[PDB]
């Protein structure tokens, strides 16, 4: 029916905000390249950090993905 | 500038009451070199300016078509 | 050569085989270029004339599409 | 025949035969996909 | 191409030699240097500098504060006050003097002298690092 | 003749060092590309 | 009505594309003479600095295409820069040219690599320091990447050129219809026309040189 | 001896530490006012026309900045130039230092007399050290090297080709440099 | 698009092939640039 | 710029046709103008 | 900006300091001819 | 052979100065300038030439060359003449 | 019927909006790292700082997801 | 209805806008940091042109959501 | 109707395009913070070109809102 | 009727495209303040660039418009 | 019909996909003024790299207006 | 029917988000070249670090592609 | 019929995702020419990295060209 149908495209519509996770854990991982040449002494705290970075853009991803799966399923 | 109105003021008048009996000379002039076929031999040169000439003069009816619609690109009808 | 000649004959006298329009056209590219361009101190006019006749060939081709967005009716 | 091979030829042999080789391998492969494309229209 | 002068006011490591490339620990970062490397003039901090000789060998040697100048024709200057090969320092000095510097920051409390600290602790930080 | 009458073959004949060695360079410009 | 500029031009009945198309070099006249007009100096002047550009970063296997590329990208600007004038009809705006221009060019350049060169021309399908568990999928990408290179290159002009050339002629539209309407509306919207044929004179000269450089680059990668 | 030992080395430092402003041509101002003199001695006399040479340069050099409009003050590196030009030149003065001589010059003691000259809040726009070069064994000269300001060094256009350079990092490059020029200029002079 | 029409696509290959390899490589062959004199 | 006045056969033919041209284009309107417009009228 | 900077310290004084702790780290073997090489004597008046 | 020192005296850079003394005996100075009015008023009267947008997009770069020439036109004739004239004194040197 | 339908379509497209602050989180920090390994004296500033950014741009984040359940619930 | 319908969407479709001022402020912020981390003296200066940039990067964003509403509640 | 339910799909679809705008400003004004605390002596000259690349950024999101209402109210 | 409809659906989803040019110019011109806070003196050159980048960025801005007008009026 | 219809809609989305060869033309020629202001004396192998990567960025944008009218009049 | 289409829409919407994975490995990539010009004795770390942030941005663009085939084929 | 519109339109949404490879391929020739002023004696190798980061970025792009095709011709 149509309410199925909207689900499948709701569902693709919620998974497309995973780019701006994508992006930003490519930002941050590469900013990590940059500051590690700068600095290669401060390796252990800047990795801490670039975890950090990524633990935070990546949780908004799974954000997205979270309502594509409530929107796909749940109801 | 001013120049324009010197030149067309010197050579763009209408025929005088003057040049009338000049002007039929000259169209008699034109038709007689019909009437015996002198035409073939001018030389293309001065054929094709008289043929410049008039696709000149073509044009100015033309341009009085163009006066008399008051308008320019076509009739405005 | 014309500008000349006032007699069909000369019409008939010329060649109008394949080497002879290439030749002729060869002889006309020729007497262009050692007129306008092939001169020390040349101008733009030598190729602003030709740009101006691809243009007029180029309408030339493009009439049978402008026909058809004529603005008036008569 | 004359002025052909004169003024065309012989300064394009250097290139048409060994440096252009490859060039021509890929005209007919060029040739063979438009073929193709024209076919299925 | 590249001219390097590395020399201690007392000594010169190299006059004009041609290494291939040198990693200098300036204040403002780390960097390397090779032939036609953008001109830069920079002020140097604690640390290793690793001279990587045109015969793929590497000279490692610790400076203490300088400058470096890299020039438009490939010419690298690096004058540092104290320039010292990795033996000639021992780890439990360094150590020592770490963390009595360390104490005597956590016991400083003007600007000035505590900035002075916090310098010697930085030295020796780098020292501590580069040898272990 | 003055140099604006003379073709590139006439001053490949009065200059000899300036002739494009067509052996060593087979294929256009006939020199090597910095030079070119 | 709008694509009327794209389609093959006819004059009479006959397919005038072939003489539009063969005209461009007749602009570039050439001399043996050592002192020319101010026509030919410019000329030749530009051609060595083209060479001078496109063919330094190349060793001799690759200079020997030297005629080749200079006369690739003379070819293309003079098309592109033709195209600008008034009801013109642009060859290097359809897709079947470019893609003769394509398809040849990188085909050898490939071809070459792969007759000596074999190993190395099998390995850069592989970048150097990949880690393991990416070889071979990586490998997949760079097989799609190389078979998408001549197609990208046609479309790179036959687009850049086609849309181009349409946005002028809708500005064009837009300008006339508001020339009986507001006659600032009108100057401002033929000052966005001027600048974008500016704009297009640029962007036609530099479809040329990039055309001509990712042949040359592709030549470089394969020579 | 030693002396001559010791100065080949502090040679090729002292003159790697000026490649910057030879290759980068800088012109020095031509426009600012304040000048800082520096002079070269030892603290013992019976050495020579030493002390008097150079008494003689930064006596007639300071006369001519003052006749031009420019202020200079002076610094004697050495009790000897101290005392000679002391007397006739006191108002114009800034700071003095003693004990070189006795034993040979060294980084320290340029450090010292580099802090001494930046503490003393004199912000010079533009300064000459005047040291004998030792040409040999039998013959030295009196020359006179240039020390630029900040502004100076910051302003000139070459400098544009050096990257990452801004207010601070010059600063401490023309610091820097001025403990150079003097640790360079004292072990020639103590040859 | 017209420029889909795969029925007038030989008559765009066929005189580019010239003028891509035959005339504007004729017209740079004639283009040489002499080695400079002494 | 000095006066270059047109020949008197300039004069002549230019005149007369000059004269016959405007006056003839003023014909020309008056001849093709009325049913322009009872077609403009035909226009539905 | 460094920290030294904001507290009014010079560039020299950061060598000074650097180098003197680069010094004392020098095993005694070097230590005694180290420090008498770069040691100060000269006076302020 | 030598080239000559100028060109065809072209007027407008479109017409050159033949037409204009060729027309000049017969219709005078303004003869050739009142032919181009009335064959361009007859031209865009009975609409053989149409006004679309073309003819924007023409005046656009007919604005642009025309500029283009008068601004940097005189630089590439004294470019051009100037790569010349180095050209026959290192030439000239070399003799 | 239609309304839940593009109720569901509207949370979807709604929810893509979650992108820009994933990639904003993403850059501020990498732009951490690198003032990091710039001047690790300043750490703590910097790192308050790196918080006051990442408040502000996750803050536009969740209003994206804020209007995603006004259409889902809500109305 | 399909207006009701219609309206959700347009709704969700406006507030995809608000991904770019995420990001903005993401730059804003990161850059911030560098250029603190550069010259910390400078900081009050620093921040007023942080916020005066967050100001103008929210205000599209605020935008993007006036439409939202525009097209939920208003028509 | 089917058309002003068009009308509010489009109207929303179209204003997403401010998000580059947004992001555009905040780089422009992250950028001006960074080359500010580089030589803060061009201060002047930095704004002028700040509220250069800022005119012409925003521009772009106003074209966006511009064809939103071309859509919404003009047809 | 649909095709009207779809074509206003159609101008806004491609009018979105803008977003992009619109970041564009904003990154054109903030490293514009950059390059010329770093060496003030090569201002003209930078500007020169400046505007060329500029003019390639809003080129493709403005195609996306074109076929806005293409999809709005043309067919 | 219903394929026209959608044939408009596809081809605005398609158009969409423009944004990100503007961002990225935007990119390339700031990080050219960058890199100018930073080395000027090379100067033209830079303006070259520059054109190199113009060149493929907008050639995925070109790939985009592809599908557009691959999808507008194509089929 | 209606679910099929709306599969197919759905795919499409899904797959959109690959967009963030391409800009993330751009800007890792260019980050990796900047790093490596600074401090080109590192490489090997360096591009360690490099690999590691492709293979999670890369890792975002899978999961994207994921629910593509999840929505296409699976249901 | 519903189908072929609705492949129209995913194939229109599947080719949006082409605007990150655009920008990623920016990003990466921009870093190319700032890492090349900087050091310009590393050129080869760093040219060797931008190919391969270029490589991986127009990768994911051609991934969605793919399901474009994958849904346009496929099924």
């Amino acid at each position: 029916d149509i309410d199925t149908a909207a689900k499948f495209i709701g569902a693709g519509a919620a998974t497309v905000g995973v780019a701006g996770s994508g992006a930003g854990i490519g930002t941050v991982f590469g900013s990590l390249i940059i500051g590690y040449a700068r600095n290669p002494s401060l390796k252990q705290q800047l990795f801490s950090y670039a975890i950090l970075g990524f633990a935070l853009s990546e949780a908004m991803g799974l954000f997205c993905l979270m309502v594509a799966f409530l929107i796909l399923f749940a109801m | 500038l001013a120049t324009f109105w010197y030149y067309a003021k010197v050579e763009l008048v209408p025929p005088t009451p003057a040049e009338i009996p000049r002007a039929i000379q000259s169209l008699k002039k034109i038709v007689n070199s019909a009437q015996t076929g002198s035409f073939k031999q001018l030389t293309v040169k001065e054929a094709v300016l008289n043929g410049l000439v008039a696709t000149e003069v073509l044009m100015w009816f033309y341009v009085g078509e163009i006066i008399g619609k008051r308008g320019i690109i076509g009739y405005d009808v | 050569e014309v500008k000349l000649g006032e007699l069909p004959s000369w019409i008939l006298m010329r060649d109008f085989s394949p080497s002879g329009i290439f030749g002729a056209f060869q002889r006309g590219y020729y007497r262009y270029y050692n007129k306008y361009i092939n001169v020390k101190k040349g101008s733009i006019s030598g190729i602003t004339m030709v740009l101006a006749c691809y243009v007029l060939f180029s309408y030339s081709f493009s009439y049978k599409h402008l026909k058809h967005e004529r603005l008036r009716k008569y | 025949l004359q002025s052909i091979i004169k003024n065309i030829w012989i300064p394009m042999k250097p290139y048409y035969t060994k440096v252009y080789q490859e060039i021509w391998i890929g005209m007919g492969l060029m040739g063979f996909i438009v073929y193709k494309i024209r076919a299925a229209d | 191409q590249m001219s390097f002068t590395f020399a201690s006011p007392t000594q010169v490591f190299f006059n004009g030699a041609n290494v291939r490339q040198v990693d200098v620990p300036t204040l403002t970062g780390a960097f390397g240097i090779l032939a036609a490397h953008v001109p830069t003039l920079q002020v140097l901090r604690p640390g290793l500098v690793v001279v990587h000789a045109e015969d793929g060998t590497t000279s490692k040697y610790f400076v203490s504060s300088g400058s470096i100048a890299v020039n438009a024709d490939s010419s690298v200057q690096l004058l540092a006050e104290e320039a010292v090969t990795l033996d000639m320092l021992d780890l439990g000095a360094a150590k020592a003097n770490l963390e009595k510097a360390q104490a005597e920051l956590v016991g400083t409390a003007d600007e000035a002298t505590r900035a002075e600290i916090q310098i010697r602790i930085e030295a020796n930080e780098a020292l501590v690092k580069a040898l272990e | 003749i003055p140099f604006d009458q003379m073709t590139i073959e006439d001053l490949n004949e009065a200059f000899p060092e300036t002739k494009l060695d067509k052996k060593k360079y087979p294929y256009w410009p006939h020199q090597p590309i910095e030079n070119l | 009505n709008l694509f009327a500029s794209f389609i093959a031009p006819t004059i009479l009945g006959l397919p005038a594309a072939v003489l539009i198309i063969l005209f461009p070099p007749l602009l570039i006249p050439t001399s043996k003479y050592l002192i020319n007009n101010r026509l030919i100096t410019t000329q030749q002047w530009l051609i060595k600095l083209t060479s001078k550009q496109m063919m330094t970063m190349h060793n001799t296997k690759g200079r020997t295409w030297s005629l080749m590329l200079v006369s690739l990208i003379i070819f293309i600007a003079t098309t592109n820069l033709l195209g600008l004038l008034p009801h013109s009809f642009t060859p290097t705006t359809q897709l079947s040219m470019n893609l003769a221009m394509a398809i040849p060019l990188w085909a050898g350049t490939v071809i070459m690599g792969f007759r000596s060169k074999i190993k190395n021309a099998l390995a850069h399908f592989l970048p150097q320091g990949t880690p393991t568990p990416l070889i071979p999928m990586l490998v997949i990408i760079e097989t799609i990447s190389l078979l998408i290179q001549p197609m990208a290159l046609a479309v790179r002009l036959t687009a850049n050129i086609t849309a181009g050339h349409l946005l002028m002629h809708l500005i064009g539209s837009a300008t006339l219809a508001m020339s009986t309407i507001n006659l600032p509306s009108t100057l401002i919207i033929f000052t966005i026309l001027i600048l974008l044929t500016i704009l297009e004179i640029a962007v036609a000269l530099i479809q040329a040189y990039v055309f001509t450089l990712l042949v040359s680059l592709y030549l470089h990668d394969n020579t | 001896a030693r002396a001559e030992r010791e100065l080949k080395p502090a040679r090729i430092y002292g003159l790697g530490s000026l490649a910057l402003y030879e290759k980068a041509d800088i012109k020095g101002p031509e426009d600012k006012k304040k000048h800082l003199l520096i002079g070269v001695s030892s603290d013992r006399g019976l050495c020579g026309a030493i002390h008097s040479s150079i008494a003689k340069q930064m006596k007639s050099e300071v006369a001519t900045l003052t006749a031009a409009g420019k202020e200079v003050m002076l610094v004697g590196i050495g009790d000897k130039i101290r005392g000679i030009l002391y007397r006739t030149h006191s108002d114009q003065f800034l700071v003095a230092f003693k004990e070189v001589g006795r034993k040979p010059p060294t980084f320290g003691d340029a450090s010292v007399i580099a802090l001494e000259l930046l503490n003393s809040g004199y912000e010079f726009d533009e300064g000459s050290i005047i040291f004998n070069k030792f040409r040999s064994v039998i013959s030295y000269k009196t020359e006179e090297k240039p020390i630029f300001s900040l502004n100076t060094v910051a302003s000139a256009d070459s400098m544009s080709i050096y990257d990452d350079i801004d207010a601070d990092v010059l600063q401490n490059y023309q610091e820097y440099n001025l403990a150079n020029i003097i640790y360079y200029s004292l072990k020639e002079s103590t040859t | 698009m017209p420029q889909l029409n795969t029925t007038v696509w030989p008559t765009m290959i066929t005189p580019m092939l010239l003028t891509l390899f035959l005339i504007t490589q004729l017209k740079m062959l004639n283009t040489n640039y002499h080695l400079p004199p002494s | 710029v000095p006066p270059v006045q047109v020949s008197p056969l300039i004069k002549l033919g230019r005149y007369s046709a000059l004269f016959l041209g405007v006056a003839y284009g003023a014909t020309r309107y008056n001849y093709l103008k009325p049913r322009a417009e009872e077609e403009r009228r035909i226009a539905a | 900006v460094a920290y030294w900077r904001q507290a009014g310290l010079s560039y020299i004084r950061y060598s000074q300091i650097c180098a003197k702790a680069v010094r004392d780290a020098l095993k005694t073997e070097f230590k005694a001819n180290a420090e008498k090489t770069s040691g100060s004597n000269v006076k302020i008046v | 052979p030598p080239l000559p020192e100028y060109g065809g005296k072209v007027r407008y850079g479109l017409i050159p100065e033949e037409f204009f003394q060729f027309l000049y005996p017969k219709t005078g100075v303004t003869g050739p300038y009142v032919l181009g009015t009335g064959l361009i008023l007859y031209a865009l009267s009975k609409e053989i030439y149409v006004i679309s947008a073309e003819t924007f997009t023409a005046l656009s770069v007919l604005g642009v060359m025309v500029y283009g020439i008068k601004k940097y036109g005189p630089f590439v004739a004294d470019f051009a003449d100037k790569l010349n004239e180095q050209k026959l004194a290192q030439l000239e040197e070399a003799k």
